[PDB]
């Protein structure tokens, strides 16, 4: 039963081209969310009608308490909106760039939550999520990871069925995407790598302004190890980021599995991690439900066509 | 300090 009209707009919290994400409080209810609002045409217009129902789909179907959930889906005369949940520590990619590294229980931490998350999407889900980087990694107000955006995964992908979708963030595509090769979930811990890399190293494993210098580097050269990497997560970046995804760690029918007993996630208790027994290494310093301090001010100081056939959902 | 990425498809 949800408009436009059931929600109060207060701060600008992202801006790609398709749309906007900005913080909302339900009247109703006295609740903030975040809202994602697409213009209609823009998405008719930019081909991303497919893209959005995946998001759609893989929202409503999804409970994982890593997982940004859904409340409600609805569409105007020209708009899609996506309320979801307020991750209120906003992006990975904000704190790795004030902190430069994180230490390793820090990575190593977030690192459990998003492999408790890949797991589920991949042997409950049947979903391959595609597009792991640090702008689509949020914190919650206690510092427990939430994965956002959700336009790029594959559905139906069950065990190690193949797909061809050229697809995700050029920093991030895996040697098999490069190759222009058919490739399965292993993907996502090819994704996962560079992540963790990102984390502990303070930069991506490739880097070149140009795409096709950077996918050079990606298919060509052997990652480099800063010496103040630990022999443990040395050995698990090596195994992430093995190019061959039939030889990278998660890349067999184990899948996660393979990533959960890595000498690196020694003494992590799986079932505590989603259960989110685990203490956050950063509690998010937050003074009320609105404090957008996490994100960055470029967006916050910022002053505020077909019908889709059963888009619109609630969850209660 | 690297700059924000762009998501995409072919
Ligand atoms: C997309 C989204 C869902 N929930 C959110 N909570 C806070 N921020 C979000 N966005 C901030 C910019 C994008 N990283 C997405 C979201
Ligand atoms: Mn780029």
């Amino acid at each position: 039963r949800v408009t436009m009209n059931e929600f109060e707009y207060l701060k600008l919290l992202g801006k790609g081209t398709f749309g906007k994400v900005i913080l909302v409080k339900e009247k109703a209810t006295g609740r903030y969310y975040a809202m994602k609002i697409l213009k209609k045409e823009v998405i008719v217009a930019k081909d991303e009608v497919a893209h959005t129902l995946t998001e759609n789909r893989v929202l409503q179907n999804s409970r994982h308490p890593f997982l940004t959930a859904l409340k409600y889906s609805f569409q105007t005369h020209d708009r899609l909106c996506f309320v979801m949940e307020y991750a209120n520590g906003g992006e990975l990619f904000f704190h790795l760039s004030r902190e430069r590294v994180f230490s390793e229980d820090r990575a190593r931490f977030y690192g459990a939550e998003i492999v408790s998350a890949l797991d589920y999407l991949h042997s409950e889900k049947n979903v391959v999520y595609r597009d792991l980087k640090l702008e689509n990694l949020m914190l919650d107000k206690d510092g427990h990871i939430k994965i956002t955006d959700f336009g790029l995964c594959k559905e139906g992908i069950k065990d190690g069925a193949t797909m061809k979708t050229f697809c995700g963030t050029p920093e991030y595509l895996a040697p098999e995407v490069l190759e222009d090769n058919d490739y399965g979930r292993a993907v996502d811990w090819w994704g996962l790598g560079v992540v963790m890399y990102e984390m502990m190293c303070g930069r991506l494993p490739f880097y070149n302004q140009d795409h096709e210098k950077l996918f050079e580097l990606i298919l060509m050269e052997e990652i480099r190890f800063p010496r103040t990497l630990g022999p443990e997560a040395k050995s698990l970046l090596s195994g992430l980021l093995k190019k061959d995804p039939k030889q990278r760690l998660g890349g067999g029918s184990e899948d996660a599995k393979e990533i959960m007993q890595h000498r690196f996630f020694a003494g992590i208790v799986w079932q505590h991690v989603y259960e989110k027994k685990l203490s956050p290494p950063f509690k998010p310093q937050v003074t009320s439900e609105t404090d957008t301090r996490y994100f960055d001010e470029e967006f916050t100081a910022q002053m505020i066509r077909p019908h889709f056939p059963q888009f619109d959902y609630s969850a209660s | 300090g690297r700059p924000r990425t762009t998501s995409f498809a072919e």
